[PDB]
């Protein structure tokens, strides 16, 4: 609770600050800002007529010669559409593979548990928080990363009466004198019992075999 | 990625005359922006290699003594021997795949020196720190421990590695050594990215030769109607010309961009399977290959990446 | 004053031999950034820091700590 508390302060003060993590949902803005300022500028070009206003071909010209130069003018704004309604038919296509992978995180992250790697966020998945945001969406991850690191001494099986210990979940480790049992994600010694360990074949076909007493609780309940 | 190009609006265009100029601020925006979506291309290529081929920031190097399991890496694994960083897979992967008219080529931004750089250091995290490495800081997990618990997604308890281990030296290592025969063998296995070569040297062969082409006037040339015909005759003949190339203009970029949204599909799925079957373990049937799986090879390619896939049958 | 590359030719930028994170980039590698009687530098790409695991057949390394962190990804709707 000290941890998730002030690491969620920590987007809160980010977010006052730089305005470049939002930037994404501004380039969907400035594409945009640009499309509709192109079909603006397009009508001030002459398109090799002598001008570029409709007032001022058919009225200064004859009928025979206007219908040349007005038709100039139509085709050279047909043409500045078919740019731009083909400009936004591929834009769109980029938005909604991109809403896809949305919903998909709506439905795999938010609503469950999911296993994935560099999915919903980099580490081990916890939860997802949904956020609102204009033209998309913020995600939060919380996600589980590992800190520390510390050095240990391992081996495959351990050796007892001649049939090889197996780990059923965990690892084995070793401080240097006494063999424990931990966990891949988190250090906690235990006492090596028969109900951590899967016993199966020999000593013999082990590389890397270690020799241990593994303690059965049964022994010292048979006179007590 | 793809071949990222630049069309320059004054020499393609215009046959290098006074005339051809200055008719185009009556044009005006027509090209500006047709350079403009051109750019924003160039920018999403150089894109496309940081997700994909870059997962992490860290790079792994790989120690000196090398006993990996009984096994041999080497042919994964980069030759210090030699000035360029290559791997004994990835010679074979270079060599399979195969005048300026006021067209440029923009080089790439990361060369292929620095691809089989991130190349080489996710292999070390693959090998030396187990799966520990993209999820957090890099652990160390040796190397018989590594495939235990990588059985065990699966079903797989570890009666199966630890007695059959000298058995496992005798598949795996014939099975990589039938990947480096068939690659050098053929070339149809690397002919996806050969067709981005190809689809992008068919689009400028398109684009060369409408320079040839009438486009509805009696000359092509546009020295040959300014010494001929009336002026009142030229500005009907040259702005036939002008508007007949930019209609291959308008052909070339619409194309590149329904190419590029095809080349961006396959990055995101190619930086999926980077962080999903290279950085972890999936328990998925047809999506880190056919049958279980247990790792990924990931290895450099000219404009693209190639995949090695190790599943259990 | 005046460096080559392999991108062409570039000319008012200092070629230095120190290679981080840069801002700008050029191509083929080559990556400007201004940083400090200041001057806009050219140089080669960084990938990260270098890091060598050890490597032996006795030795695990198993994590004693754990830091939860909250990452923010925007994805348009």
């Amino acid at each position: 609770a000290n941890q998730f508390n002030s690491a969620i302060g920590k987007i809160q003060d980010s977010l006052s600050s730089t305005a470049s993590a939002l930037g994404k949902l501004q380039d969907v803005v400035n594409h945009n800002a640009q499309a509709l300022n192109t079909l603006v500028k397009q009508l001030s070009s002459k398109f090799g007529a002598i001008s570029s206003v409709l007032n001022d071909i058919f009225s200064r010209l004859d009928p025979p010669e206007a219908e040349v130069q007005i038709d100039r003018l139509i085709t050279g704004r047909l043409q500045s559409l078919q740019t731009y309604v083909t400009q936004q038919l591929i834009r769109a296509a980029e938005i909604r593979a991109s809403a896809n992978l949305a919903a998909t995180k709506m439905s795999e992250c938010v609503l469950g548990q999911s296993k994935r790697v560099d999915f919903c966020g980099k580490g081990y998945h916890l939860m997802s928080f949904p956020q609102s945001a204009p033209h998309g969406v913020v995600f939060l991850h919380v996600t589980y990363v590992p800190a520390q690191e510390k050095n240990f001494t391992t081996a495959p099986a351990i050796c007892h009466d001649g049939k090889a210990h197996f780990p059923r979940e965990g690892v084995f480790v070793s401080n240097g004198t006494h063999w424990f049992v931990t966990q891949r994600n988190f250090y906690e010694p235990q006492i090596i019992t028969t109900d951590n360990t899967f016993v199966s074949g020999n000593c013999d076909v082990v590389i890397g075999i270690v020799n241990n007493t593994v303690y059965d609780p049964l022994q010292p309940e048979l006179d007590s | 990625s793809m071949t990222k190009t630049s069309v320059d609006c004054t020499m393609y265009i215009c046959g290098d005359s006074t005339e051809c100029s200055n008719l185009l601020l009556q044009y005006g925006s027509f090209c500006t922006q047709l350079k403009r979506a051109l750019t924003g291309i160039a920018v999403e290529q150089d894109k496309n290699t940081q997700e994909v081929f870059a997962q992490v920031k860290q790079i792994y190097k790989t120690p000196p003594i090398k006993y990996f399991g009984g096994f041999n890496f080497s042919q994964i694994l980069p030759d210090p021997s030699k000035p360029s960083k290559r791997s004994f897979i990835e010679d074979l992967l270079f060599n399979k795949v195969t005048k300026f008219k006021g067209l440029t080529v923009l080089p790439p931004l990361l060369t292929d020196e620095m691809i089989a750089q991130y190349t080489s250091a996710l292999l070390a995290g693959t090998i030396t720190s187990g799966w520990t490495f993209g999820a957090g800081a890099a652990l160390q997990i040796p190397f018989a421990m590594q495939m235990a618990y990588r059985f065990n997604g699966i079903g797989v308890t570890q009666n199966v590695l630890y007695e059959n281990q000298k058995l496992i030296a005798n598949q795996f290592n014939s099975a990589i050594g039938k990947i480096q025969d068939s690659l050098s063998s053929t070339a149809s296995a690397l002919g996806k990215l050969q067709d981005v070569v190809n689809h992008n040297a068919q689009a400028l062969n398109t684009l060369v030769k409408q320079l040839s082409s009438k486009f509805g006037a009696i000359s092509s040339v546009l020295n040959d109607i300014f010494s001929r015909l009336d002026p009142p005759e030229a500005e009907v003949q040259i702005d036939r010309l002008i508007t007949g190339r930019l209609q291959s203009l308008q052909t070339y970029v619409t194309q590149q961009l329904i190419r590029a949204a095809e080349i961006r599909a396959s990055a995101n799925l190619a930086a999926t399977k980077m962080s999903e079957c290279v950085l972890g373990q999936s328990k998925r049937v047809d999506f880190c290959g056919k049958g279980y799986h247990l790792m990924s090879f990931p290895q450099s390619a000219p404009h693209g990446v190639v995949f090695l896939h190790v599943t259990y049958v | 004053n005046v460096f080559q590359t392999r991108a062409g030719c570039l000319i008012g930028a200092e070629y230095v031999n120190n290679s981080y994170e840069c801002d700008i980039p050029i191509g083929a590698g080559i990556c400007a950034s201004y940083q400090t009687s200041q001057s806009i530098i050219a140089y080669t790409m960084s990938l990260g820091a270098e890091n060598s695991v050890a490597y032996s057949n006795n030795s695990i390394a198993i994590p004693t700590n754990f830091t939860i962190s909250v990452t923010t990804e925007i994805l348009p709707v």
